[PDB]
């Protein structure tokens, strides 16, 4: 991943616009509802079976926090990506096996997110900063796979 | 696969994009030349400056093509028929490149229409133009 | 599409491979997880060593799928529905594997077919994965 | 690129016995057929008609020579692909205007090619170690894209 300068400013000052819970939550719930085969880790969440359902879920939310707050302190770390996620890579591996390409999903989902939530400020060019850094994020959560 | 109540969803979103859906044709060109810069290499022709007329036009011919779709949702492939020829004849656009597309377009219309891009409209969206880009793609070999 | 042609030539392949084809299939998923470590994350509850008799059974189980596949080329998606429901609803493989697997069953028909393994066949053959694995991934939402 | 022993040398070894202008001319050939698409850049070649027409063609198979003879050299640079192939990188981008996805297919299509010829002995492992050399070799010529 190569940021600019600019792009590394771009990120970091859409970023502490963010309500990291209430995204997250955001984020997770579509991503089970938009590729909802990343469920299959879920079983155990309760009621998935409407959007509806899945947006509101108490366990959904929590996941989606607890995600969205380790991506978010790993932007304190651009770079040092592979570094910051390198225990969370062998977790997810070697405990979870989760396919990393959840994690490609969910950085689109993101993506979309951050553009439904900030509408005009969303621009391309901020838009082409973030891809970079969900790219960055999924290609340092798979760094550990083997 | 494409259920009727996606169908209804995408009816519902592209009806509300409305006049607006060759500027968000564009735009999603536009989105997707800088977050996917291999793209371009299928434009070395064009002025890729912000608001050019090819950009534009570009983006009103695939809003054009994506309304006929979105009306003839349960005869895409008749309704694309030339375009599929020509993308697989002749542009030989990767296929991969889709994807960029759609979900430059998926941004697009989030950062434009968000009372309308709910999750199941989100989810809609998504399936119709996958759909749209495999009838593209469906005759490159 | 699958073409006269194509069918015709995976006709020919698979018939050659015969009563092979659960050996490949065993050797295509052993492929597969050496040269694409993420897909061993569908299967934490196997022995993935060489030789295993738990990849064995898997792939006598997708050989068996992939032959009567070909018995129903014109029929393909009512044939793997089961199979369609299975992978989309529980074991809910990511779509992006199925690309993983068709190669590696390809290089396990290039490996043990030097006359058959033509340029003609090789499209033909993948063609007919995708299609597979399209059906396969066709209920997935 | 990062290699496990096994790995480097698997491919070094390999490599020694293969006839890098046979396997190129049939790498190259089998791209055009399976990925027809991949035609858009050779209008100039000649008959391209039919996989026969394709496979026989004498700029077809002086392309691939080409193609493999510097995928070839760049196997003795495994440790700085990036640096090995930037400028070839630059001129598939900025002259060429190649999308990179075609050498992931040239990739996929060289260890199918691969396999056909050696058999048996492109054992799993090979096969492997092959694949992260043809996906680092991509990724070293998508590199200086912009
Ligand atoms: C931005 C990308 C991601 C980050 C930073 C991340 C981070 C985390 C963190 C911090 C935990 C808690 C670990 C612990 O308890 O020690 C976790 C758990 C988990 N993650 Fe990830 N994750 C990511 C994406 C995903 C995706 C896309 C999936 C699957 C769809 C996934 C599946 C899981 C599962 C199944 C757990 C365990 C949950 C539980 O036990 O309740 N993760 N993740
Ligand atoms: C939703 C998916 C797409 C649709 C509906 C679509 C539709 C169209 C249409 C309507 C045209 C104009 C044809 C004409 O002027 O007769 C066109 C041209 C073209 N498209 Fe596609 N397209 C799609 C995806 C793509 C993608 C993903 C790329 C490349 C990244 C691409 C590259 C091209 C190119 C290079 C041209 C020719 C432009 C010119 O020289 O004027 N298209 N497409
Ligand atoms: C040509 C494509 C494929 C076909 C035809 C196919 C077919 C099958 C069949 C016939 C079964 C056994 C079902 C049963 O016992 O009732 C199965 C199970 C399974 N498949 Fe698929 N499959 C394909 C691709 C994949 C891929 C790409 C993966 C993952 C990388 C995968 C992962 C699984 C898993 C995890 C199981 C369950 C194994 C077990 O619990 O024993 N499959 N598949
Ligand atoms: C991935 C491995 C590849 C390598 C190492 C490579 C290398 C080369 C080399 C050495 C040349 C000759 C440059 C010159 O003499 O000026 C060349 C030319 C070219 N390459 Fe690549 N190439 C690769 C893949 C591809 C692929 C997959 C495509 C497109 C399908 C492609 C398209 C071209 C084109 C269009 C030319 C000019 C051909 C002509 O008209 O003579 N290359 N490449
Ligand atoms: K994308
Ligand atoms: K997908
Ligand atoms: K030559
Ligand atoms: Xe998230
Ligand atoms: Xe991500
Ligand atoms: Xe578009
Ligand atoms: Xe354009
Ligand atoms: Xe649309
Ligand atoms: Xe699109
Ligand atoms: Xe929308
Ligand atoms: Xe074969
Ligand atoms: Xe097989
Ligand atoms: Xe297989
Ligand atoms: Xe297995
Ligand atoms: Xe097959
Ligand atoms: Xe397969
Ligand atoms: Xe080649
Ligand atoms: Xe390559």
């Amino acid at each position: 991943m190569h940021l600019t300068p600019e792009e590394k400013s771009a990120v970091t000052a859409l970023w502490g616009k963010v309500n990291v819970d209430e995204v997250g939550g955001e984020a997770y719930g579509r991503l089970l509802v938009v590729y909802p085969w990343t469920q299959r880790f879920f079983e155990s969440f309760g009621d998935l079976s409407t959007p509806d359902a899945v947006m509101g879920n108490p366990k959904v939310k929590a996941q989606g926090k607890k995600v969205l707050g380790a991506f978010s302190d790993g932007l304190a770390h651009l770079d040092n990506l592979k570094g910051t996620f390198a225990t969370l890579s062998e977790l997810h591996c070697d405990k979870l096996h989760v396919d990393p390409e959840n994690f490609r999903l969910l950085g689109n989902v993101l993506v979309c997110v951050l553009a439904h939530h900030f509408g005009k400020e969303f621009t391309p060019p901020v838009q082409a900063a973030y891809q970079k850094v969900v790219a960055g994020v999924a290609n340092a959560l798979a760094h550990k796979y083997h | 696969m494409l259920s009727p109540a996606d169908k209804t969803n995408v009816k519902a979103a592209w009806g509300k994009v409305g006049a607006h859906a060759g500027e968000y044709g564009a735009e999603a060109y536009e989105r997707m030349f800088l977050s996917f810069p291999t793209t371009k290499t299928y434009f070395p022709h064009f002025d890729l400056s912000h608001g050019s007329a090819q950009v534009k036009g570009q983006g009103k011919k695939v809003a054009d093509a994506l309304t006929n779709a979105v009306a003839h949702v349960d005869d895409m492939p008749n309704a694309l028929s030339a375009l599929s020829d020509l993308h697989a004849h002749k542009l030989r656009v990767d296929p991969v490149n889709f994807k960029l597309l759609s979900h430059c377009l998926l941004v697009t219309l989030a950062a434009h229409l968000p009372a309308e891009f709910t999750p199941a409209v989100h989810a809609s969206l998504d399936k119709f133009l996958a759909s749209v880009s495999t009838v593209l793609t469906s005759k490159y070999r």
